[PDB]
RNA sequence: AGUAGAAACAAGGCC
RNA sequence: GGCCUGCU
């Protein structure tokens, strides 16, 4: 019933700025690097030791979409970042910063 | 509204829905909100089957994903999603396969646990009403039945609900999706009633474009468009027409009768020219026999063999030498080809085994009289053009030839009787009615009739040979092959004989169309002197080969004994027919017993044996000079025997024309005979209709002078 | 003494003994080569019967067309097609007012059919021209590649499955700028619409062969596939009216034909009384087909389609709007010889409008000539008249409204007339109170039957007292006589195959006993006859003879096997216990109880190799062209034995560049056999629907292993087999 | 199991798929006669024309591997050159009659059963009394009568569906007989041949012809009854009257 | 040459 | 010389 699609990923420099979106409940920011699983990026607010005062989670339930905003961005940010609703999942989208 | 169809559901269901759309021939773009309608069916009775799985038990495993197993059964199997004649194959397939009882219309699902039908439902209105609507719209059913409806509420008899409550959790959380989903679109003006059950349409066929100016060109003279005709004609009423054009019309369009009496017919003139030559493909008056005097029957035996003891029984013979020529052929070639033949059937008489079957050397003589090589080679019209002498085949009016009178002794041997008996006929279940006791007594006198009659031996002949020249033609396309002309007889002592007439050989027979020609060579023993009646034999070379010693009181006549060599051919077609020659025996018989049954359905007994012993009764069978002579029922038989033979020997369109176009004036005179005041519109048309058949053949020239003496004896 | 068969007339009168005035016995005549001399003699003498017509050209097909219609009345006794259109239209009309309700019911049962007629049912015909390769093929053939053709230019209404979608196709065909066929040699190659129609609009011309009865050879036709479907359904319409008269005699059999005969005759002679003379016409129409004009037969059908649907009009209409415009293909060609050079040449007929005329003699020269200005795209316009008797019901209807026409209401006279008529032939028995009376009468016919375009043959026609007559080789002298030389050809082996041999053998000399009055001793010494050549023809003699053939060592030990050898087939080498009485049993069955179990178990073997079935409709079905007459088929009974092989096919294919069409027939009865084993009814009742071949397959196959499971042989590891497998050519059909 | 994976196979190569793909089931019947065979003018000329050819006559593929390529003497028995526009063989006429000597033998009770209406006409003349043959003129008089003695009152439309579902149950559709006399020949003619392997499309055509009336017109004279019909040939005559009373009475 | 009769056969095509 | 077809 709830499908999910990202928006707003793609190739940054380091210290740049990235805002990811999702057009569609409780809604989580995920992000999956090339050699590992899951990691915890966000949900809505609470963010990962490894994001926090960098990344920012917003939703506009009117627009019925869920906002990452990316500032300051580091080369280990990259990662195919999913968006998931609360069992949904989106396909993700892909962030490479360098 | 069909937006939302494009947006939410997938595409699996939305074909599936349009091919269903197909189905009934109702189009999408006048009403769409049934499309939505029974697409949001299909999908509740797709999501209420899948994810529903059994094993052996019952009690379904239910699985959010297959896993990869033998394990993959559907809890419930889906009925709707298919063609009418599908569905219908799938419910009949179930009544008997699950032995239930079949429903009238169509159901959904079907389940194994309680093993019958569900017919899912879901509808605007609630469902305390739908439920028993569509109950009584179903007679008498077990299938269980089910419906939603948008409130969200659930119902059914027996109170039972099939499968897990999570599963119609899910269903009306579907079901207010599409409800609060409409909700921004917007729809309930017309969703809670779109569809009344329209079903009407008109057959349309228009004639517009190309097609309808040809209409306009296919009127009366004085019309200028279709519509106009038709309105003409929807318009016009009978007001005498007819008559004004009949009185109008000129009156020299007169189909005036005149009269037909005995002065009116005139004798068939018949056309004058060189005299008819033979055109059969045997001798049939001039034939001679050598025989050996076997028991075997007319199939048993090997030929070559028969043939070499029947020619090693004649003593006399002479190194043969030319007595008439071809007059167009090189007879030395037909010399060379006798002799080739006795060498190679001594070649055979040495060797071990005499083959079934020979195949003769191709030398130069055999290659001109078979005509090897001769048909000219097939070009291309572009390669020659240029050529002066190239021009169409020869199509003219065959040569005109007059009627001599051979034909007609010819005929009068063929109907006489013999010292043999040429038919061996078949066997046939035992009579057991008494009218099959009559029948076979009388099929026996009609036998004994006609078996002495060279009718009868020219029958077996010309069977034989067309049947060994037609399956060597089919067997042996290539090669020459030698064939003895052989008929076996039974003596009146009753002891069974073999008769060797001559020798064929058959040449390259690659025969593909019915009408193409194979060739082949044909020589006969015979005493009757050639240079008596040389004009019988034009195409024919005849030679001297011996001396025959027949016991006669004029001490011994010692003979002399020709060879009569010929080429000839025929076909595929001609080949058939001669070796049906038999169908002969059935129509002069079936006469004769068409006779026989009208005279007697006038005294009331059978009337066979009277007429074929007593011989009172005759009937006029020929004429001679002192006047009609008549002849016993016997001599009827074998006389239409033999017209029988000659028809199927003389075979030509020229008979087929003649026969007709004389039959027409034989009914006519027979009209006038029987006094009823036969009339004609043209007889000299018809006239010149009969004698323009009479060209060249000797049997249709024999036919028209026996018409021409018939017509003189009658009209009397 | 001199013998002379034709002297039995004078003791037995001629009707008495016909039947030896039949030639039956020999081989009947064949054309040999090409028959474009017939056709184009046939075009030629058609347009001059016509000359004083109006000359038009076509603004569609640009081919000149003749319109002799309201011409000038004729002024002598020739064959003339100056019909006229209003003399027609009250024929009819009375046709009408003396049969009441008759158009408009027959439209309605007509109107019935065409809209639930199905596509298939072209496919019940004989060889069609095909314009896809410009050749005579099977119906069906030519039928599949014009709709190959019409759904690759895209014309896919036909995909309905109904014929009137069909020919709605057909006609949008029509008003298409550029057209594409395929051509071996694969080519694809463009017609324009002036082509395409004169390729819809032709007709295929050959020469008739095995006609029995004429020194002469004649042309006939053989049309397209688009004009097949109007064509149906307008002799439909025909053969429902004529239906409803009883003077018409088309729609009927040969003993149907005798008893209206018969009923006629005594009718118009047992009504007239002492004062009043009959007279009976033996009537035969020269020049029949040739003197028809299809815009004649337009108004008629108009005339009878009057206050009915526009569109059934129309669909009526479609067919004499295409003949009224047809066109014919002269033939196969001309072949030259040259004697000096010692060679041959085939010119195809195409080439008649522009080869010289240096090759050809004063005859042919001057019928080119003649017909070179009709010459379009290598056919000619036949526009004035019928090729070949293809509206026969319609030309039997206008027959009949001319025989209605004289009911003694319309004659206003004294004399009148009645009679049969069957397209080409008629009997004609008028009644007048004295011979000026008949004399006028029969002037009065003459002439009314020359306003309709129907002229009479005065050389094959006479007239005499009514009690003695002719009528299709059916000769009345007081009551029928039969003559049994017309089904003598038919009593030898039919050629289809033993079993079916035999039964048709000895079903014919059944029937001919029956009907022809065939004798006993007569039909004893058929079936010996008959025995005889079925044994020389298949190699099966007795088995206890020494006939050494290629087949009697098989046969002789089976023989030698065989115990009880009285059961043993005549196919098999066996005694015939065929008699009058058994006639109308099959072999099989006469000898059952006498067959050993072994020998009948091998023979009556279901798992044999040799027997195949196609369909209901060729079960037991064998087309037999009678002698005289059209293709007939007939139902014979036999069992279904080893012996109901099906012989080889023509083999011919293999060296003509249309060597494709036989892989394509080969994949194509693949298909149809793995549809019928997975729809067993395929044969019986034809599958219908508009889904494709794989979907029903493989559905079938999803349910037929599911219930096949519930109770048989499967196994849930074959039946998820099964499943997945249809999945696999479910993703298989999707790429 | 099988046919499923011949349909695979056929769906392999690529013509085969466009076939059955673009195909629809209406045009069934065309393409299955569509052939380039065209239909024998004179079968006579030619049956006794190919008799006289080695391999005369065609058979399925099968036969290749149940009668031996050759005899005892060495006469070829089949040939394995396909027919022109089928994959069966041409095959000598001696391969039948080798099958009815030598080949698989079967359990052929149940043809009676089958085939009712010949072993049927089998039985009413077998126990037929013949009489006297009386000589006098016959007023043949021509009439409409039943040829089939054995007709159960349904015509050809309305026996279709009885015979489609004893034969082929399944694809009988929306049809459900409704007279109880069609229930009855059901529930007989099922049971009857339950397992009877001959064919289902002769089976069919058999219970087509059995059940369904059929109707010609023909001269009689008397009689004018079914079971004296058939016999026509056999108890009328031109000048001559044979009594005759079939087993049945 | 021969068959046959309003046009054909008296082998065809492919290498 | 070798091979193909015999209503296409």
């Amino acid at each position: 019933q709830v499908q999910l699609q990202e928006s707003g990923g793609g190739l940054v420099q380091t210290g740049d700025s990235l805002r990811l979106s999702c057009a569609g409940y409780t809604m989580g920011w995920f992000r999956q690097a090339p050699g590992k699983e899951r990691e915890f990026v966000a949900a809505i607010t609470y963010y990962a030791e490894a994001v926090k005062g960098r990344f920012t989670i917003s939703r506009d339930s009117g627009k019925n979409t869920v906002y990452l905003q990316m500032n300051s961005l580091k080369p280990e940010d990259t990662a195919v970042y999913y968006c998931a609703a609360r069992s949904f999942w989106g396909q993700g989208t892909q962030v490479t910063v360098s | 509204m069909e937006d939302f169809v494009r947006q939410c559901f997938n595409p699996m269901i939305v074909e599936l829905a349009e091919k269903a759309m197909k189905e009934y021939g109702e189009d999408l773009k006048i009403e769409t909100n049934k499309f939505a309608a029974i697409c949001t069916h299909l999908e509740v009775c797709f999501m209420y089957s899948d994810f529903h799985f059994i094993n052996e038990r019952g009690e379904s495993i239910i699985v959010e994903s297959g896993d990869p197993n033998a394990l993959l059964k559907h809890r419930f199997e889906i009925i709707e999603g298919r063609d009418r004649t599908m569905a219908w194959t799938v419910v009949n397939s179930i009544c008997n396969t699950t032995g239930a009882e079949k429903p009238k219309f169509l159901p959904d699902l079907y389940d194994y646990k309680e093993n019958r039908f569900i017919e899912i439902g879901v509808t605007r209105r609630e469902v305390h009403i739908y439920y028993l609507e569509k109950a009584n719209k179903i007679k008498s059913e077990k299938t269980h039945i089910h419906i939603f409806s948008f409130t969200g509420e659930e119902m059914a008899t027996k109170a039972d609900y099939t499968l897990d409550e999570e599963s119609r959790a899910r269903i009306k959380t579907r079901l207010f999706t599409i409800r609060q989903e409409m909700a921004s679109r917007g729809l309930w003006d017309s969703f809670r009633q779109s569809e009344r059950g329209e079903e009407t349409i008109e057959e349309r066929f228009e004639i517009t474009g190309t097609m309808r100016r040809l209409a306009d060109q296919s009127l009366p003279p004085n019309f200028s468009s279709l519509e106009n005709f038709r309105a003409y004609v929807d318009g016009f009423e009978p007001n005498g027409y007819i008559e004004g054009k009949l009185s109008q019309m000129s009156k020299e369009v007169n189909a005036r009768i005149e009269p037909f009496l005995k002065t009116t017919p005139r004798p068939l003139r018949l056309p004058d020219g060189p005299p008819c030559s033979q055109r059969s493909k045997f001798l049939l008056m001039d034939a001679l026999k050598l025989s050996i005097e076997d028991p075997s029957h007319e199939g048993e035996g090997i030929p070559l063999y028969d043939a070499i003891k029947c020619m090693r029984t004649f003593f006399g013979w002479k190194e043969p030498n030319v007595v008439k020529p071809h007059e167009k052929g090189i007879n030395p070639n037909y010399l060379l080809a006798w002799k080739q033949v006795l060498a190679e059937l001594q070649d055979i008489e040495n060797e071990e085994k005499i083959p079934k079957t020979k195949n003769m050397k191709k030398t130069s003589q055999l290659k001109w009289a078979l005509g090897e090589n001769m048909a000219p080679e097939k070009v291309d019209f572009d390669d020659c053009k240029d050529v002066s002498d190239l021009k169409q085949y020869d199509s003219d009016e065959p040569e005109l030839r007059s009627l001599a009178s051979w034909i007609q002794s010819e005929f009068n041997k063929a109907c006489e009787l013999t010292d043999s008996s040429w038919i061996e006929l078949d066997e046939i279940g035992e009579d057991v009615a008494p009218i099959e006791h009559i029948a076979s007594m009388r099929r026996n006198y009609f036998t004994a009739e006609v078996s002495h009659c060279r009718a009868t031996e020219y029958i077996m002949k010309g069977v034989y040979i067309n049947t060994a020249l037609l399956n060597a033609s089919c067997a042996a396309m290539d090669d020459f092959q030698l064939i003895p002309m052989i008929s076996k007889c039974r003596t009146k002592e009753g002891r069974r004989k073999t008769n060797l007439y001559g020798f064929i050989i058959k040449g390259r027979s690659h025969l593909r169309n019915d009408t193409d020609v194979v060739n082949f060579v044909s020589m006969e023993f015979s005493l009757t002197d050639p240079r008596l009646e040389p004009h019988k034999w034009e195409k024919y070379c005849v030679l001297e080969i011996g001396d025959m010693l027949l016991r006669s009181a004029i001490g011994q006549v010692s003979r002399p004994m020709f060879l009569y060599v010929r080429t000839n051919g025929t076909s595929k077609i001609k080949m058939k027919w001669g070796m049906e020659m038999r169908r002969c025996l059935l129509q002069s018989l079936q006469q004769i017993e068409s006779m026989i049954e009208a005279e007697s359905s006038v005294k009331e007994k059978d009337m066979t044996k009277e007429f074929f012993e007593n011989k009172s009764e005759t009937w006029p069978i020929g004429e001679s000079p002192k006047g009609v002579e008549e002849g016993s029922i016997g001599k009827v038989c074998r006389t239409l025997l033999a017209k029988s033979v000659f028809n199927s020997l003389y075979a030509s369109p020229q008979l087929e024309g003649f026969s007709a176009e004389s039959r027409k004036l034989l009914l006519i005179v027979q009209a006038l005979r029987d006094n009823l005041e036969p009339g004609t519109f043209d007889l000299g048309g018809l006239y010149e209709a009969i004698e323009e058949c009479l060209i060249n053949d000797p049997w249709v020239l024999l036919n028209a002078s026996w018409f021409n003496s018939f017509l003189t004896h009658a009209l009397r | 003494m001199d013998v002379n068969p034709t002297l039995l007339f004078l003791k037995v009168p001629a009707q008495n003994a016909i039947s030896t005035t039949f030639p039956y016995t020999g081989d009947p005549p064949y054309s040999h080569g090409t028959g474009t001399g017939y056709t184009m003699d046939t075009v030629n003498r058609t347009h001059q019967y016509s000359e004083k017509g109006r000359w038009t050209t076509n603004t569609e097909t640009g081919a000149p067309q003749l319109n002799p219609i309201d011409g000038p009345l004729p002024e002598d006794n020739e064959p003339s097609g100056y019909a006229q259109t209003d003399c027609v239209l009250e024929a009819m009309a009375f046709l009408e007012e003396s049969h009441p309700g008759i158009f408009e019911n027959s439209c309605l049962e007509t109107m019935e059919v065409v809209q639930q007629t199905r596509v298939d049912k072209l496919t019940q015909g004989r060889q069609t021209y095909d314009w896809t390769l410009n050749r005579n093929q099977p119906a069906a053939t030519a039928l599949a590649n014009t709709i190959e053709v019409f759904r690759s230019n895209g014309l896919t209404a036909n995909e309905s499955g109904r014929l009137i979608d069909f020919l709605k196709d057909v006609m949008e065909s029509m008003d298409k700028e550029e057209m594409e066929i395929t051509t071996h040699f694969k080519k694809k190659q463009r017609l324009n619409k002036r082509s395409y129609l004169i390729r819809a609009l032709t007709l295929n011309t050959m020469t008739k062969d095995a006609e029995r009865g004429k020194l002469k050879r004649r042309a006939i036709a053989t049309p397209g596939m688009q004009i097949r479907g109007f064509v149906y359904f307008v002799e439909t319409l025909a053969r429902s009216i004529c239906e409803k008269l009883e003077q018409s005699g088309l729609p009927v059999g040969g003993n149907e034909k005798k008893a209206k005969l018969a009923n006629v005759v005594r009718k118009m002679m047992t009504n007239s009384q002492d004062t009043e003379l009959s007279f009976t016409i033996t009537g035969d129409n020269t020049k029949w087909n040739e003197n028809q004009n299809p815009r004649m037969f337009l108004a008629m059908i108009t005339y009878i389609t009057r206050n009915q649907p526009e569109w059934f009009r129309n669909v009526l209409s479609i067919a004499p709007i295409m003949f009224s415009n047809k066109m014919a293909r002269l033939g196969k060609g001309y072949m030259f010889e040259s004697k000096s050079m010692k060679l041959r040449t085939q010119i195809p007929a195409e080439m008649l409008a522009s080869i010289d005329l240096k090759y050809f003699n004063d005859s042919t020269r001057k019928k080119i000539e003649k017909i070179r200005p009709l010459l379009i795209d290598g056919t000619a316009s036949l526009s004035p008249g019928m090729m070949m008797g293809m509206f026969n019901m319609l030309s039997t209807v206008l027959g009949v409204s001319i025989l209605n026409l004289g009911q003694k209401r319309y004659t206003k006279t004294t004399y009148w007339w009645d009679g049969l008529q069957s397209s080409d032939d008629f009997a004609l028995i008028v009644n007048a109170p004295n011979h000026e009376g008949i004399q006028a009468g029969v002037d009065r016919f003459y002439r009314t039957c020359k306003l309709l375009g129907i002229n009479m043959s005065k050389k094959k026609s006479y007239i005499n007292r009514t009690g003695t007559f002719e009528f299709t080789s059916f000769f009345y002298r007081y009551g029928f006589v039969a003559n049994f030389s017309m089904e003598l050809p038919s009593f030898g082996v039919s050629g289809i195959n033993e079993s079916a041999d035999m039964s048709i053998g000895v079903t014919v000399i059944k029937n001919n006993m029956i009907n022809n009055d065939l004798g006993p001793a007569t039909a004893q010494m058929a079936l010996q006859l008959f025995i005889k050549d079925y044994r020389y023809t298949y190699r099966c003699h007795r088995g206890d003879t020494q006939i050494q053939t290629r087949r009697s060592f098989e046969i002789k030990k089976l023989w030698e096997q065989t115990r009880s050898k009285a059961g043993l087939l005549v196919s098999d080498g066996g005694p015939n216990l065929y008699n009058i009485r058994n006639l109308h049993i099959p072999e099989v069955c006469l000898k059952w109880e006498l067959m050993d179990e072994d020998y009948q178990g091998r023979l009556c073997n279901p798992l044999n190799p040799f027997v195949s079935h196609k369909e209901i409709e060729s079960v037991n079905n064998a087309v037999m062209m009678p002698a005289h007459g059209p293709a007939k088929n007939m139902e014979y009974d036999a069992v279904a034995t080893t012996h109901s092989w099906i012989p080889k096919r023509n083999r011919s294919i293999l060296n003509t560049s249309q060597r494709g069409i036989l892989e394509d027939e080969q994949m194509y009865q693949k298909c149809c056999n793995l549809f019928e084993k997975f729809f067993p009814s395929s044969s019986y009742r034809r599958p219908v629907g508009i889904s494709s071949m794989v979907e029903a397959m493989v559905s079938r196959a999803r349910i037929d292993a599911r219930i096949d499971f519930e109770s048989g042989r499967i196994k849930k590891e074959e039946f998820a087999e099964i499943m997945k497998i249809c999945s696999t050519i479910e993703e298989l059909r999707r790429q | 199991m099988e046919r499923i994976k011949e349909l695979r196979d056929l769906m392999s190569q690529s013509r085969t798929r466009e076939i059955l793909t673009k195909t629809t089931v209406d045009h069934m019947a065309i393409i299955k006669k569509y052939t380039s065979g065209r239909q024998e003018k004179n079968p006579a000329l030619r049956m006794k024309w190919m008799m006289a050819m080695k391999y005369p006559i065609t058979a399925d593929k099968r036969i290749m591997e149940m009668i031996p390529e050759r005899n005892e003497q060495g006469q070829t028995l089949w040939s394995k050159t396909n027919d022109a526009g089928s994959d069966r063989v041409m095959v000598s006429p001696l391969a039948v009659t080798w099958w009815n000597r030598n080949g698989p033998t079967t359990s052929a009770v149940h043809y009676p059963k089958i085939y009712k209406t010949y072993f049927e006409k089998v039985e009413r003349l077998k126990h037929g009394t013949f009489g006297p043959v009386h000589f006098r003129n016959q007023v043949k008089i021509r009439r409409r009568v039943d040829i089939n003695p054995g007709h159960a009152d349904l015509s050809a439309k309305e026996a279709q569906d009885v015979i489609m579902e004893v034969v082929f149950p399944n694809e009988v559709g929306a049809r459900i007989l409704t007279s109880e006399s069609q229930l009855t020949i059901t529930k007989e003619k099922k049971e009857e041949l339950q397992d009877c392997k001959i064919s289902p499309l002769m089976v069919a055509y058999m219970l087509e012809r059995e059940l369904v009336r059929k109707t010609r017109f023909l001269p009689v004279a008397g009689g004018t009854s079914s079971v004296y019909i058939e016999v026509l040939h056999l108890t009328q005559g031109t000048c001559w009257e044979q009594m005759y009373t079939p087993g049945g009475e």
